[PDB]
């Protein structure tokens, strides 16, 4: 409290930013590949099913 | 008719519903836009007891 | 949230089982065809008029007739399953995210589903005669059991949609 | 109201869109098979019917 | 005769009238494109509130 | 203060009736279309110049519907609950701060 | 739906294009050779029937 | 006769289906103006920290 | 943990019909833990409350 060195509230400010902009990149990586599932990152099941189909 | 049907069904497991993406994408850039603000605010506690010295 | 986000795998399998219709209805279009070719051999080999030669050339259609009818059931297969070629009962796909299903009774396009066997044929005017018969059975149950098919079809796009 | 997390206006939007899509692929398919009752889908009893008859 | 009846008949149980497809085909093109429209109008709505900030 | 916080209870349970309600009227635009279509199917087995085989079909398809309906209201439920399923004459949501209810007749589907 | 890497729609719409190519080879093949069975392709056994006589 | 069945299988093996071909190039003439957004979008992460300073 | 959840390092299905029980039991183990996470956040917003008093 009232303290010069530790910014706790930017930390958690910080950490849901990031969480912002992690969701941001899939969303982007949808829109350019036309993908919900374009890599074994996304759903390793259902993109393996999708690649033997 | 089988091949289009297969081709068909994989459309189905991994394509992206673009519209529905383009929807998240404004709401999570306006988003990113308010966590950047929300950061700044936070940044700014340090400077509030400076008053008392 | 995590009931809302389990309705995607309910969504796949509503549209998985409107493929394996899909595959079903294009099979079934090839065997009404088929049958209706058929019908029209064993109409023809009935008339008396005809000597033995020309009774044998419709015998010999409506056979490789019958023997298309089991490579067109045999292959409606969607991914390894299938709701016509006899395999099994019945499938079952998701309706809600507790698991409840989404039942599509088999309807069975083979030979034996038709009512007919691997060797039915005729050999007189007299048998083709009946065999007129059984081959409208058999085409009458064939479009009824597509007609099923296709409103199961209908009906798990009304359930896609309102599951989503 | 006022969320930046869920746009419930647009997941309607997006629903009407869909359903006109649907009504669009319904008018694309009698005009490149000229018929109302192409398949068991459109109506089993009326396309069993007529392929009998 | 009675074959020319027979398939008169399967045409009327089964044909579409593409007079009638022509016009709910540019109505329902409209509709759609107005879709488009308003599901663009829905996605603005988190930027309202930007400018509060 | 206490009371004007509580109130914040009594938005969350009208907003959950307005999901139920919602939920209920997808069921029933899924169950009108079944109704008309069922509807057609009877007006078109009543003709006499119908043969067996063409009744059959349209009684077949009628079966069916008619277990369609059973399947969309049995899935009319919002969170484990439903206006129009049948198995509750009513529910009441939250009006005030003193727990006086809304009640929302139950309309079975 | 809405989607940008699979057109099941004009999928389809091939299917009947090519289903309305074919019976408009078989009506020109009609009209050239003034035969309906003009091969063994098209009805084998009325076709050895009307060779053999 | 068989000039004309091996000119015709030659075909079949290398002849490109036009009609299919006019749909891939519509949907990718689409997905590669999305990308280009898409990309656009993607550079456009370095300058929302800028407001931090 | 598994445990805590109801669950056991070697929880897994081999059938369609295991998968189906599977679901019911998954369910279980999101609520209880949803629940203990909830009951841990009322005790933290009541260390909370107790460290203002005791300022």
């Amino acid at each position: 409290l009232n303290s010069i060195n530790t910014n706790s509230g930017a930390l958690i400010a910080l950490q849901n930013l990031n969480s912002t902009n992690a969701e941001l990149t899939q969303v982007q990586q949808r829109i350019n590949t036309g993908k919900k599932i374009g890599s074994a990152k996304d759903n390793g099941a259902i993109w393996a099913t999708a690649k033997n189909q | 008719k089988l091949q289009d049907s297969l081709d068909a069904g994989v459309g189905n497991l991994v394509d992206a519903d673009l519209a529905k993406e383009s929807a998240k994408l404004q709401s999570l850039q306006t988003k990113q836009q308010l966590g950047v603000q929300a950061l700044s605010i936070a940044n700014q506690s340090s400077s509030s007891i400076l008053s008392l010295f | 949230s995590a009931t809302a986000g389990s309705m995607n795998a309910v969504k796949d399998s509503l549209q998985r089982g409107q493929s394996t219709i899909d595959v079903a209805l294009a099979a079934g279009d090839t065997i009404t065809d088929l049958l209706g070719k058929m019908k029209e051999k064993a109409l023809a080999a009935s008339d008396t008029s005809l000597n033995t030669a020309s009774f044998n050339a419709l015998k010999s259609d409506f056979d490789s007739l019958r023997d298309q009818i089991t490579k067109a059931a045999s292959n409606a297969k969607f991914n390894g399953v299938s709701i016509a070629d006899g395999t099994t009962t019945k499938l079952s796909f998701l309706a809600n995210s507790d698991g409840s299903a989404f039942t599509v009774t088999a309807k069975t396009l083979t030979l034996g589903g038709l009512g007919l066997t691997a060797t039915s044929s005729f050999t007189t005017a007299a048998a083709a005669k009946t065999m007129i018969g059984t081959i409208d059975t058999a085409l009458q149950t064939a479009t009824n059991k597509l007609a099923s098919l296709g409103t199961s079809s209908t009906g798990l796009d009304t359930h896609l949609t309102f599951v989503g």
